[PDB]
């Protein structure tokens, strides 16, 4: 379902990827949120890739990613977590929707979305 | 293909530089799913504990794909397991 990204994000700057793995998971940052909002995205998987590609545009996220992590948001690719942070297969960072659409959060809404772990989601998951 | 003593370190260096370059020439899902299988197999060819954090979160110094190679030829014979193809 194609749909227009909305939001504004939050200002943090730093290893914004590091609170992934804590508390619900890290915010949007403002400067990613330039680069999608106002944009139109034909998928859910064309706005995934779209936005690991603006995170590879971001200073602020490549300094503390891997050379390799760096080259796949460079390709549109979910970057790895630390093998701490997996869970079993489940090793990438997930963009996860805060409210689901039937409680009623919207599909492209940046300030609805976060970053997670695969650790972290399961256990955002048990503490609901 | 099937044990990492079945790869010449050269052939295994191969598959690692796929983790920095577009070897493949694939874009989008399809080359998702390709680096997908690839990570799952050197997680099983290589058996090392951090899995795929050898390749993505590497040690200071091993942030290179010769550094990964020799990350696991350390480990592998550190742990008395076969190591690559001769060579």
């Amino acid at each position: 379902e194609p749909g227009v990204a909305t939001g504004n994000g939050q200002p943090v700057t730093g290893n914004w990827l590091a609170g992934a793995s804590q508390g619900d998971g890290v915010p949007i940052p403002s400067q990613i949120a330039d680069q999608l909002r106002g944009k139109e995205f034909k998928s859910w998987r064309d706005f995934r890739e779209q936005f690991w590609m603006a995170v590879s545009k971001d200073p602020s996220a490549l300094e503390n990613l891997s050379p390799s992590n760096r080259y796949f948001v460079s390709q549109g690719l979910a970057p790895y977590a630390v093998p701490e942070e997996h869970l079993g297969s489940k090793e990438k960072f997930e963009i996860h929707h805060v409210v689901p659409l039937e409680s009623g959060g919207a599909l492209y809404n940046i300030d609805n979305l976060v970053i997670v772990t695969p650790k972290r989601h399961s256990e955002i998951h048990k503490e609901l | 293909k099937n044990n990492l003593s079945d790869y010449t370190e050269s052939e295994f260096l191969e598959i690692i530089e796929e983790f920095f370059k577009n070897k493949s020439g694939l874009k989008g899902s399809e080359l998702e799913k390709r680096m997908d299988k690839l990570v799952k197999h050197f997680e099983e060819v290589t058996s090392h504990p951090r899995k795929s954090g050898v390749i993505f979160h590497p040690k200071p110094g091993f942030e290179t794909p010769e550094g990964i190679v020799k990350e696991v030829k350390e480990w592998r014979a550190a742990n008395g397991l076969p190591g690559f193809k001769a060579g």
